[PDB]
């Protein structure tokens, strides 16, 4: 029933494999949604002169033992990003971060989803009702790990991280 | 800290 989209991951000019993602749609219908239709691109240009899209975009933050954070598909930095809604309201927090590979949305506070999201590689429990979790890592775990430990603690990649291809 | 922020990273 769940959605089921990839992420092609390359780590500097080289292809490191997929990670293969169920998005809870049953429990966090909205949120899941944004995710999918940003994986395929299939809602086009944007509001931000931009394609809708993960592809071409990078994991722009990666804290080892923490998460790797990407989607921000308009200004590849943190500042940027937007949902295919145009922000929105946090949906629910029916999902904790209790678990290494989780997908969860990063915001600037209550209600400012947008396309940015993480993947955690801890259990991230001082997040929760804070971060919408909203799916998880069915395969490429490793890819995750490999992703992870080109991390810094200032959050910076060591190598670049790209989502040369996405969808379902 | 450890946050996930979009455009003010905090501690």
């Amino acid at each position: 029933g769940n959605p089921v989209v990839y992420f092609d991951i390359s780590i500097g000019q080289t292809p490191a494999g997929r990670i293969t993602m169920e998005l809870f749609a049953d429990k966090v219908p909205i949120t899941a949604e944004n995710f999918r239709a940003l994986c395929t691109g299939e809602k086009g240009m944007g509001q931000s002169g931009k394609p809708l899209c993960y592809t071409g975009s990078f994991f722009h933050r990666i804290i080892p033992q923490f998460m790797i954070q990407g989607g921000d598909f308009t200004r590849g930095d943190g500042t940027g990003g937007e949902s295919i809604y145009g922000k929105f309201r946090d949906e629910n927090f029916v999902y904790t971060h209790d678990a290494p590979f989780l997908l969860s949305m990063a915001n600037a506070g209550p209600n400012t989803n947008g396309s940015q999201f993480f993947i955690t590689t801890v259990p991230c429990p001082w997040l929760d009702g804070k971060h919408v979790v909203f799916g998880k890592v069915l395969e490429g775990m490793e890819v995750v790990k490999s992703i992870e430990k080109c991390g810094s603690q200032n959050g910076k990649p060591t190598k670049s991280v790209c989502i040369t291809a996405s969808g379902v | 800290x450890l946050l996930v922020t979009a455009g003010l990273v905090l501690a």
